[PDB]
């Protein structure tokens, strides 16, 4: 089925910054993207679906773009509480498969 | 609100079978599929099939078909995992995520459990 | 009587109203109901009927178990009237075999059914029920047909059969009948990959059919058959809003001479009605299972990349098994024009079902209007639990 | 054959002689019979038939549970041969729907079925077997008609539907066929408060229906159609020999141009043949229910505010059940004059007798004599206890 594959699995950045996330399709997706926050205690939370739409009370520093088989999420203004791992999800076509994920670490030095 | 709780960790012995729940509240249980997934190291997060408890209908990742069984009880809103002939290459977190989408497969996976762990070995 | 031609274009279409429903499944937990599957309609100057292919047993007896298989020396094509049940007592063979199609010239009628093991396979063509022509597999794999009706103009009436695997390259050919006689055949022509389960209709001299790409295409091919040279060639629905199933999810833009990525080697029969800001697509619910139907106005999907829906109608809700569903018309009514209809067969039973040990199905029946009619949605009705 | 013209006025009536009688819920104990209701009678040049919507099951069948509920995608018309039951392998289909009416008009027939969800119902006019006209609701709450045959005078079928709310005013319409074909239409006029279920005959050019208050009427709204000039008007019945059901007890003296008051809102279906002194109303035997049935001889019930029975004649004893009743005539008889005739419904199960799960019905049927002949009565004759 199609291939998600997320560049750089790791992203050591500052509190305040902004950060920019990103996921490539083996193949045009026409869209159906999604983006996903496991916070590191377990928790899973939806943020982005269909490229862009946001996902009640997710806050407004993140948004999505992209087209055909690029895609890509940001962060703004970066909080503490914005270290998880991102993963990004298709939904064009069965089987589901989602991205390898990506690491955030506010770099404390 | 949306919850879905599920059950607690597992620890098995090779060739043995598990059964895990999903109970579901704040929504019309009937409405929505019910979407499994599986997360482990060095393979990542895997999509295990989905279970529409309005008809029954079921569907697998050719992957896990013949590992993993769907079923639910409708009664008491909660959806069920079984997954048989247990090794060590099934030791992982299991989840269990409701269709954004309601009856269609698009919206992506709008809520999530917390996830139960099997841990398989002697 | 003379040959029938098709002299009339189609009527307008904006909404559909019942025609005809057997509620099979319902009478047969206690009647004399035949297990059946692949049914359509067609039909006479004088009459309509049911069509479909039996298994060779009653739904409630023992020999029910283990129905689900579609070959076997127990099958035939048989009719009943329009909207009773297909009853041991009432049903009437029209010929011997797992793969079928059959229609009216005007004079009388051709019935064609295809037998046999899987690389031995032969057609024998029935013309006012007598034998005439038979026809031996070409490619040694599953000889198959349309499953619905086939079209004439003037006494010739072309039909469609393939031979050779689902999942790949076929050799598909379209024979020119006459009277149970071969006027000539010819290999398929044109942009089409695969082609399997051809739902086809007539209007002014012309015959269209929508057919099943199963190989890959989620996006269905179309074939135009001109009866008058005997020529054709094909292409594929330009649409985004797919048409098969399984099938992927609406994507933005389609595509015209190839078919749609995302799913591929599984499908379904379908149909639609191709006649320029007058196009109706139908097409199941879910995009994973045959559950649900919908009639769709997509104006010049045929041609037109980017079309989209413009009116709808909802026939089979998303909870309901469905399943097949294809083309007919009574072109012997009263009227300046052909009013559109098609048909939906509504499986029970095994594999979605499977309390139960066989595989059947009902039928629900709509035709056109040129009226706004409100809507309703048509089940097959019967309770399974009833059956253990 | 040319179109039928209502030449001949109606026979005298000294008495009633049984006509045709099923006993289906009987034989249906051990049969396959449909569950029906709400049945009906109606002639060809050729043959009469038995006419009712089905519930889509056999009375001894698991579905049959249930089968008190009205209005499903289950139902259909349906005629058998006159005095059979009604069966799975000998009724015919005549069209898909929860309420109906029918007949013929010398050259063929026209049906009309009516289905779909309250607030989005539709009919379709079917003429010589084949769809030919649509209407949509026009006031979203339940479109019905009369649940008994029209009548047609060369050419030209008048028939009665309501639209709107039982308990209350609604729209009633009058629409004139041709060939299925809509000659015009007109909203109900006179002084007929509310209409439903009309039961109509016709005799010298013109036509008289007798239909229900519902609302309020105790005593029944009359309604008179001139099927050359397209026209009608309505009034009500004078005669204090009140008719409908539940219904307060016989007073002394009618209303002629208001309904009866005491009981309001609920009612059955019924006919009259208004004649002048050979005039005869039906009516059941209980004020509170729907048991027994009589005929009863009411000189110029229509015009005469104080008249009372001058003969009379039982037809089902106090202690068993009926129900809706109505009109048809054979139009093609030989002889001088018309020979009136009409049928009741005998129900049995749900929910006078709660033993059982379904709800289902006989029929039995008279004609006039201008004997005076003697009386029998005519029940339905199941015995409730075996089908537990
Ligand atoms: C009384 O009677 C009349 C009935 O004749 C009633 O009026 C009708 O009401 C209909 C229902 O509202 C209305 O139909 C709709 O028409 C619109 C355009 O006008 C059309 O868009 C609708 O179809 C879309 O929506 C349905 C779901 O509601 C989908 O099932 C359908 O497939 C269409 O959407 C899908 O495909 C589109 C194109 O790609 C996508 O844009 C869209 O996102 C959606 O995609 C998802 O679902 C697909 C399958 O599930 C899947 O493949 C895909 O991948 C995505 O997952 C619908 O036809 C009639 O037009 C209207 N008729 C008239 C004359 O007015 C009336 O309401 C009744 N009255 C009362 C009082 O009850
Ligand atoms: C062999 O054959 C012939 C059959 O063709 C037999 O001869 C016939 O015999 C009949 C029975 O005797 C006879 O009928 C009667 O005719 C009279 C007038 O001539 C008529 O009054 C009778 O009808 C009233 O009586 C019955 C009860 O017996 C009622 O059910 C009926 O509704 C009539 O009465 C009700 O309404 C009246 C008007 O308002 C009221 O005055 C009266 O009080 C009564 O009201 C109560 O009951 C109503 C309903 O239950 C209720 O609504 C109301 O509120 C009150 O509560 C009856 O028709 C035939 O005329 C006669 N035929 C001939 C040709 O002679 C013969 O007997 C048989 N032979 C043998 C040897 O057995
Ligand atoms: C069809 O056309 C031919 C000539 O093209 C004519 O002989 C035939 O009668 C036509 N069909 C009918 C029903 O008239
Ligand atoms: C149906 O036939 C299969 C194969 O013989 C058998 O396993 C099964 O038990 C049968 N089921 C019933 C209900 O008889
Ligand atoms: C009915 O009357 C018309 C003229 O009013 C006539 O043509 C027709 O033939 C009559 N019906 C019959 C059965 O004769
Ligand atoms: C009939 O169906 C109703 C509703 O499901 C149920 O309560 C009742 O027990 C059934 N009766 C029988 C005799 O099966
Ligand atoms: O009237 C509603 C209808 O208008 C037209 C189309 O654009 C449809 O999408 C829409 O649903
Ligand atoms: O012959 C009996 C008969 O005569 C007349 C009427 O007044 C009836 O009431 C009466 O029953
Ligand atoms: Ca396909
Ligand atoms: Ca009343």
């Amino acid at each position: 089925d199609i291939e998600l594959t997320q560049t750089t699995s790791s992203l050591s950045a500052s509190l305040g910054d902004r950060v920019t996330i990103s996921c490539r399709a083996s193949q045009d997706i026409s869209n159906y993207l999604n983006w996903y926050q496991q916070n590191p205690d377990g928790t899973v939370k939806l943020l982005i679906y269909y490229t862009s739409n946001l996902h009640s009370e997710v806050p407004s520093r993140f948004s999505g773009s992209g087209s055909g088989t690029d895609y890509s999420l940001t962060i703004s203004n970066l909080e503490q509480e914005d270290i998880a791992t991102y993963f990004c999800q298709q939904d064009f076509t069965l089987p589901f498969t989602f991205g390898g994920g990506t690491k955030l670490e506010i770099r404390d030095y | 609100q949306v919850q879905l709780q599920q059950s607690g960790a597992e620890l098995v012995k090779p060739g043995a079978s598990v059964r895990m729940s999903c109970k579901a509240s704040g929504y019309t249980f009937t409405n929505y599929n019910m979407y499994w997934v599986k997360q482990s190291p060095g393979q990542g997060l895997e999509w295990i099939g989905i279970f529409y408890p309005g008809n029954g209908d079921t569907s697998y990742n050719q992957k896990f078909k013949d590992k993993a069984t769907l079923t639910a009880d409708k009664s008491s809103n909660t959806a069920y995992m079984q997954l048989s002939s247990l090794t060590s290459e099934d030791s992982a977190v299991y989840y269990c995520a409701r269709s954004g989408g309601s009856y269609r497969y698009d919206g992506g996976f709008d809520y999530w459990g917390q996830g139960t762990t099997v841990t398989v070995s002697s | 009587r003379d040959f029938n031609n098709l002299t009339k274009g189609l009527c307008t279409i904006n909404s559909w109203h019942i025609y005809g429903k057997d509620n099979a499944v319902r009478i047969g937990e206690d009647s004399d109901v035949l297990v059946t599957r692949e049914p359509y309609v067609s039909c006479d100057p004088d009459e309509c009927r049911f069509y479909a292919l039996s298994q060779g047993t009653t739904i409630r007896g023992k020999h029910s178990n283990g129905t689900i298989h579609d070959r076997s020396q127990y099958r035939a094509l048989i009719s009943w009237p329009l909207s009773s049940p297909p009853t041991v007592y009432n049903s009437r063979v029209e010929c011997i075999g797992w793969s079928s199609t059959s229609c009216h010239d005007g004079k009388t009628r051709m019935s064609i059914c295809i037998s046999g093991p899987n690389n031995n396979a032969s057609a024998v063509i029935w013309y006012n029920r007598r034998p005439v022509t038979e026809i031996n597999t070409w490619a040694r794999n599953i000889l198959r047909t349309q499953e619905s009706e086939c079209v004439c103009h003037n006494g010739v009436c072309p039909v469609v059969f393939t031979d050779g695997s689902a999942t790949g390259p076929a050799e598909t050919r379209i024979y020119y009948f006459k009277e149970g006689k071969i006027l000539k055949w010819e290999p398929l022509a044109g942009t089409a990959k695969h082609i399997e389960e051809c739902s086809c209709y007539g209007e002014r001299a012309e015959i269209t059919c929508t057919c099943r790409d199963n190989w890959q295409g989620s996006n269905r091919p179309v074939i135009r058959i001109d009866p008058v040279a005997m020529t054709h060639t094909s292409q594929y629905i330009c649409s985004p809003v797919l048409t098969d199933n399984p099938r992927p999810n609406d994507p933005t833009v389609g595509k015209c001479n190839d078919p749609y990525p995302g799913n591929n080697n599984n499908g379904v029969k379908g149909f639609s009605y191709l006649d320029g800001v007058n196009t109706w697509l139908g097409r199941t619910i879910s995009i994973a299972s045959r559950s649900g139907y919908e009639m769709l106005k997509v104006p010049n999907a045929l041609t037109d990349d980017k079309s989209k829906p413009t009116q709808g109608q909802t026939i089979v809700l998303n909870t309901d098994w469905s399943g097949y569903s294809g083309s007919f018309m009574d072109y012997w009514a009263e009227g300046e024009c052909y009013r559109a209809c098609f048909y939906v067969e509504l499986i029970r039973g095994r594999p979605k079902e499977d309390k139960v040990w066989w595989t059947s199905n009902s039928i629900v029946s709509m035709c056109s209007s040129t009226e706004f009619l409100g809507q309703w949605d048509w089940p097959d009705g019967a309770k399974i639990e009833y059956f253990l």
